[PDB]
């Protein structure tokens, strides 16, 4: 697709880089993890390494999670509740972002797996 | 903030990446499912 949605897991540590969009931006969510990350970290080493992931965000557009971002989390929530399927909560806002901007999410990880088919939601794995 | 190009992102997360520990950090942070 021409843009998408950068998820934590495309940040940690190679990426199926000819599946990622031409364009990309991240969410609050992978923000905040990733200063999380930062605040968690047990050595200066880990600390340095997870201090430029941090940075690597800075010019990177940031998505809120705002109104309509909202509604489809909504959605989102019934749709795996009423199939009986989970998705980590971080990860639902993310999704949530994404699809509300039919947006395709970009994963390295395996979390997202439960929401394929759901209207808007598009995950690209890398 | 603005939208990065494929080769940008890719140029300002190559050397950046996260150790994989992160993963572990968030699991107990963040990890909380629906
Ligand atoms: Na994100
Ligand atoms: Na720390
Ligand atoms: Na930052
Ligand atoms: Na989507």
């Amino acid at each position: 697709p021409a843009a998408g949605v950068l998820d934590t897991s495309v940040f940690i540590a190679q990426l199926d880089e000819a599946l990622i969009p031409d364009r990309v931006a991240t969410t609050v969510v992978t923000l905040a993890e990733l200063r999380v990350g930062v605040l968690a970290a047990a050595t200066t080493d880990i600390r340095a390494q997870r201090l430029a992931t941090l940075e690597s965000v800075a010019d990177m557009e940031t998505l809120p999670v705002d109104d309509d971002a909202a509604r489809m989390w909504a959605r989102l929530r019934i749709h795996l509740a009423e199939s009986g399927r989970r998705v980590r909560i971080n990860d639902l806002w993310i999704a949530a972002v994404a699809a509300s901007r039919a947006l395709p999410v970009i994963t390295q990880d395996d979390d997202f797996a439960a929401l394929d088919g759901a209207a808007s939601v598009e995950i690209i794995r890398v | 903030r603005r939208w990065l190009s494929k080769t940008e992102f890719l140029s300002r997360l190559r050397g950046a990446q996260a150790d994989p520990g992160l993963r572990n950090d968030l699991a107990v942070l963040a990890g909380d499912t629906t």
